[PDB]
């Protein structure tokens, strides 16, 4: 009964609320770099 | 001789020798600290890396055993996104009167935090860095586990962003990530933790370690030239304290956090990046405190507007964990007691 789906690949998470899943998936979308 | 033995073979890193179980292939330095190498590895049964930590004599004396124990009942049984999951835990000696070294089996991460912290950061990865730690800090504390010792080479990071707290802190009782309240003996309560994440957050938008003290009394002096020396109202604790190093080391008046992290260490950008630069210095105005009356919590700065943008039940209201032990802070034995009471950790 939870309509928005969040679409990456091996996450079938779900959220009843718009704005939810935007930072969910910004944080899919999340990447830094570093030097040893 | 052993039907066991033909479980395990050895592989030599530098001085080091790690005699592992043979599911583990491929072992590499990773990295290493004062207990020596870590390594990548594959599990052959798993299909997946891993990360695996020796510990060579975890009961050489008694603090070093005492921290043992603590680290494996606890890393038994925390389960959190934000903090190291053990996958296995075993030891290539056949019995107690052999049993000397302890390998721990976790997940593999990147890096740690200190490779990043000299890096350049928007706030988006900064504040989603923060944002995890404050989920383990307060998982961790669910439990009655105050860390007291935070610090960016004991959390690890992956090139997702996503970020792993590795220990649990000292048992109940370089300085540069300890609270006052902890390095002048007064009691603390669970936001002494929340000094750390401060000056882990200082750390990031700075470039460079805050309070750097040499001794134990430049670690102290190195905080008040900064943040200005506190209140009388916060001379609690010891009387002999009271007056030690304090009521006439020199006086001083810290200088404000506009002059502390000046716009300079953050990108004026657009509106934007100007409203996130007044949200964090706010923050950090918070947690890096003195006075523990006065310092913020860890559930307030988790609905902080620098750090609620990431806010989800999923991660902040997790199940608390379960320790078996709750003696486990305040058990005091000898080291056979010890050897014995980590050697059927290990076994079971
Ligand atoms: N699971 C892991 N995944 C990736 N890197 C790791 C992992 N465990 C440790 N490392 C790296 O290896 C270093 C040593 O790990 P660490 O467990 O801190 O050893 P240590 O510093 O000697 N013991 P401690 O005093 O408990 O911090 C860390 O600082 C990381 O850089
Ligand atoms: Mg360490
Ligand atoms: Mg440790
Ligand atoms: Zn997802």
């Amino acid at each position: 009964d939870k309509p928005f789906l969040c679409t990456a690949p091996g996450c079938g998470r779900r959220f009843t609320n718009e704005d939810h899943l935007a930072v969910h998936k910004r944080k899919h979308e999340m990447t830094l770099k570093f030097g040893p | 001789r052993s039907k066991r033995d033909n479980n395990f073979y050895s592989v030599e890193i530098g001085d080091s020798t790690f005699t592992v179980l043979k599911r583990y292939q491929n072992l590499k330095p990773i990295g290493s600290g004062a207990q020596g190498i870590v390594c990548a590895a594959y599990d052959a049964i798993l299909e997946r890396n891993v990360a695996i930590k020796k510990l060579s004599r975890p009961f050489q004396n008694q603090t070093h055993a005492k921290r043992a124990y603590r680290e494996l009942v606890l890393m038994k049984c925390v389960n959190h996104k934000n903090i190291i999951g053990l996958l296995n835990v075993f030891t290539p000696q056949k019995s107690l009167e052999e049993f000397q070294d302890v390998y721990i089996v976790m997940e593999l991460m990147d890096a740690n935090l200190c490779q990043v912290i000299q890096m350049e950061l928007d706030h988006e990865r900064m504040s989603y860095l923060l944002y995890q730690m404050l989920c383990g800090i307060k998982h961790l504390h669910s439990a009655g586990i105050i860390h007291r010792d935070l610090k960016p080479s004991n959390i690890v990071v992956k090139s997702d962003c996503t970020l792993k707290i590795l220990d649990f802190g000292l048992a109940r009782t370089t300085r540069y990530y300890r609270a006052p309240e902890v390095i002048l003996g007064m009691g603390y309560k669970e936001n002494v933790d929340i000094w750390s994440v401060g000056c882990i957050m200082g750390e990031m938008i700075k470039g460079g370690v805050l309070f750097p003290g040499t001794d134990h009394i430049d670690q102290w002096n190195k905080v008040i030239e900064q943040l200005g020396t506190p209140c009388p109202e916060f001379m609690k604790k010891l009387q002999p304290t009271v007056r030690t190093y304090v009521e006439n080391r020199p006086k001083y008046a810290g200088y404000s956090f506009e002059k502390l992290f000046p716009d300079v260490l953050f990108p004026a950008d657009s509106e934007h990046n100007k409203l996130k630069a007044s949200q964090a210095r706010d923050l950090l105005s918070k947690m890096l405190v003195i006075d523990a009356s006065k310092r913020i919590s860890v559930d307030e700065a988790l609905q902080h507007p620098y750090i609620n943008v990431w806010y989800d039940p999923s991660e902040a209201e997790a199940p608390p964990p379960k320790i078996p032990d709750k003696q486990l802070d305040e058990r005091e034995h000898t080291i056979e007691e010890w050897k014995e009471l980590i050697y059927k950790e290990v076994m079971d």
